[PDB]
């Protein structure tokens, strides 16, 4: 029985080290009846014949699962779309090698999806056990006005309210503008000095433009960020001793495309132990219906619990979100970056290297202010008032 | 008289034997100030995922479709999400009369302007309720699968119960997965004891589900099922709820969705006297300000609106009866917001839902 693994790639290069791994599959394990051929294709640098491809080549070669990849612009949501569409709406798996986008996490599109790399609307949940362990119990929140700042919004909150905590003041910005210097001084009476952002680099470039001009910059501040905006066009004005995040192998092809082919791997042999395996369509024309195995195909998918590879420790589950990532800490000094803190995925474990404050402080501050002043209710009744 | 060359395109081969008929009566039908009407009949092959974009952008270039039509005979929404990404590009508005429209797709994709004449999720929950309101029927259970989605019901649902005069009371949520076993199904749905239900689940996942009642107990007597989701075992007691256009004519069909395409844009006009971008590049301008353009739709007696992501914002829609000899008899109906019905009723009386207690039941005089 003929089993083909397909794959989007980038660049010509990197589509030869998919050979490679493709064939240490078939040596690597004992399957006898089993083979592994791999097809190459380039990406289309247009969307109007980019479905003609994926239709005409991967689709009629009768492929078992589909590998995606990160599109040559440095931000698009070119690449994922239409090979998720196509192939998606076959009940074909697709496997996510750099998927990182928190849209694509609905079941009402894109029906049948897995990542190999956890979202950024993730993000949200070190930073609460961050947030936890280093006082911080007042907080505010500057998200812009964008459906994935929607989702990591929402997962600081749902998961606050054990607490009792209601985050204090939440901000919306508007994706694009260029000023919001006079909407941040409802972001200055507030006790609370810790700042969350989870936004773009365009939003988080007038961000931190005015943040040194309000003299929001210096002691007793402290700026929790997201990924996006620490390395890129953000950094011109970026504010020292930020508390960062990064994700490891978060740009490694190499490394994600052999535990994709690892995960399946072992996955196709146990496809091939039950009764009515129906081979997925052959064509892109001939067959017009939903082939068999639906769900079965992805319940056995989503069951992989192995220790293989550089990452290791994949447990692809629920919606298809790789869970307990590898994530690290780092700080901004001197417009130079280094790496202080480590996640191994249950919790944070600092470094010996002094944690430097924005401003130049080494104290660690809390997000409390006191209210010097108090405004007061009074009403008549004649003993009393 | 600004020319516009609208487009129909059908699938199935019912369509192909009537598809000159529908030349005049859609020409015909629709007649705006300023503006030509000059259908194009065209056929589609197959209803899956297929290599449309391969001819749908090479019938639309060289050709000034402006808007064109989506009508399908298939109950699988498996096209428009295919059809939404090509739309996206090109930046011209498809409506989705029947079939097309099965199931409202949200959220869509950045700048996409394609809109559906279907009902919401969260609308068919509120006129549930509303008939539910003044029958009685306090006592009702929530049942849920395995299918995509299923966390948007149960949170729908909550919120409207919750904050009323009237109190609804929750009797739990319950959960079954029609993969395990049907030892598990059948325990589970027995496991609570109401004669009136909310089920949720896909179109060919329903059967799984009905056997189930069927060694549960649960089908004979007076039982109720409320058959709200995606869309010989059989057993009545079953509801739902469906658009108002659940029986139209297929020629007014087609009327009433190139209304919206074509009269929408005439207000255009006023201001000052396009998407043809397909097989060409550099070029990507705005596509959000169509939304705010098709707002005012109003016709055959009916209120239309819709949202930023598009669908019916006043749904006039009636609510289907119970279904005996295999019909879809309809006895609801729900206008401008306020609700009617052809049958009032008292408790429970002959031929409609007999109560399920007969031994618990008594008459006093006062």
């Amino acid at each position: 029985k003929i089993v083909n693994i397909g794959a989007v790639l980038s660049t010509r290069k990197h589509e030869q080290m998919f050979r490679e791994a493709v064939n240490q599959a078939n040596k690597r394990h004992g399957s006898w009846k089993i083979q592994l051929n791999a097809t190459s294709v380039t990406h289309k640098p247009n969307a109007i014949q980019m479905a003609l491809s994926v239709c005409e080549d991967l689709i009629s070669s009768q492929v078992y699962a589909i590998l995606v990849s990160h599109p040559p612009t440095p931000n698009d949501h070119f690449t994922p779309t239409p090979v998720s569409y196509t192939a998606g709406f076959y009940r074909i798996p697709v496997l996510g090698l750099t998927t990182r986008m928190s849209i694509y996490s609905d079941k009402s599109i894109h029906l049948s999806f897995l990542r190999t790399v956890p979202p950024y609307s993730h993000q949200s949940s070190v930073w609460f056990e961050m947030m936890r362990v280093y006082s911080w119990n007042h907080i505010i929140l500057l998200v812009s006005d964008d459906h994935e700042g929607r989702a990591a919004q929402k997962r600081l909150e749902t998961l606050l309210e054990e607490r009792e905590s209601k985050a204090e003041k939440v901000l919306q910005f508007d994706p694009g503008t260029k000023n919001v210097t006079a909407l941040l001084m409802e972001a200055k009476e507030l006790e609370a000095r810790v700042i969350i952002l989870s936004a773009s680099e365009d939003d988080a470039a007038t961000v931190y433009r005015a943040a040194a001009m309000l003299n929001m910059t210096g002691s007793g501040y402290v700026w929790l960020v997201g990924e996006r905006e620490i390395s890129g066009n953000a950094l011109r004005y970026a504010p020292d001793g930020i508390l960062g995040l990064q994700l490891i192998n978060g740009k490694n092809e190499s490394a994600h495309i052999s535990d994709a082919v690892g995960v399946v791997a072992q996955a196709v042999h146990e496809l091939l132990e039950k009764e009515n395996i129906t081979d997925p369509p052959r064509g892109c024309v001939g067959n017009t219906n939903i082939w068999k195995t639906g769900p079965l195909f992805k319940r056995v998918l989503m069951s992989s619990k192995y220790a293989d590879g550089v990452t290791g420790r994949v447990e692809f589950n629920e919606d298809g979100d790789r869970k307990f990532a590898n994530y690290s800490i780092m700080n901004l000094q001197n417009r130079k970056l280094v790496q202080v803190g480590i996640y191994n995925g249950t919790h944070v474990i600092p470094n010996d290297r002094k944690i430097i404050w924005p401003g130049g402080e080494t104290e660690k501050p809390r997000g409390y202010q006191m209210s010097t002043r108090l405004k007061i209710v009074t009403i008549h009744q004649e003993p009393f008032v | 008289a600004r020319p516009l060359n609208v487009a129909l395109v059908f699938s199935g081969p019912a369509y192909a034997a009537e598809a000159a008929r529908l030349g005049p009566a859609v020409a015909a039908a629709v007649r705006s100030p300023g503006l030509d009407v000059r259908p194009v009949a065209l056929v589609l092959n197959g209803s899956d995922p297929r290599s449309l974009v391969l001819q749908l952008c090479d019938l639309l270039s060289g050709l000034r479709v402006h808007g064109v039509v989506f009508e399908d005979d298939s109950r699988a929404p498996a096209v428009a999400p295919i059809l939404d990404f090509l739309s996206a590009q090109t930046s011209l508005p498809i409506v989705a009369v029947h079939g097309g429209a099965a199931l409202v797709l949200t959220p869509k994709e950045k700048g996409s302007t394609f809109l559906q004449l279907g009902s919401s999720t969260e609308q068919q929950l509120q006129v549930i309720f509303e008939v539910l309101e003044e029958y009685d029927w306090t006592s009702f259970v929530a049942v849920t699968t395995r299918a995509p989605g299923h966390r948007a019901f149960l949170s729908y649902i909550e919120v409207l119960t919750d904050g009323s005069l009237v109190g609804w009371e929750h009797r739990g949520a319950l959960t079954l997965d029609p993969g395990a076993g049907e030892a598990v199904l059948s325990a589970q749905l027995r496991s609570v004891s109401a004669q009136i239900r909310l089920l949720f689940c896909a179109r060919e996942e329903a059967e799984p589900v009905f056997r189930a009642a069927e060694e549960a107990g649960l089908t004979g007597s007076g039982y109720v099922w409320f058959m709200v989701g995606p869309q010989a075992p059989l057993p009545a007691g079953l509801f739902a709820v469906r658009s108002a256009g659940w029986r139209d004519d297929l020629a007014r069909r087609v009327a009433a969705g190139v209304a919206v395409v074509a009269r929408g844009a005439q207000a255009l006009l006023r201001d000052y006297g396009l998407g043809h971008d397909c097989r060409a590049q550099n070029r990507t301008h705005r596509g959000e300000s169509l939304h705010r353009y098709f707002m005012n739709i109003t016709w055959d007696n009916r209120d239309y609106s819709f949202n930023e992501d598009g669908f019916l914002v006043n749904p006039s829609l009636v609510v289907i009866s119970l279904t005996r000899d295999r019909t879809w008899e309809v006895v609801g109906s729900w206008e401008q917001q306020t609700l009617r019905l052809k049958y009032p009723l008292w408790s429970r009386y002959g031929r409609f839902l007999q109560p399920v207690d007969d031994t618990q039941h008594l008459t006093v005089a006062t």
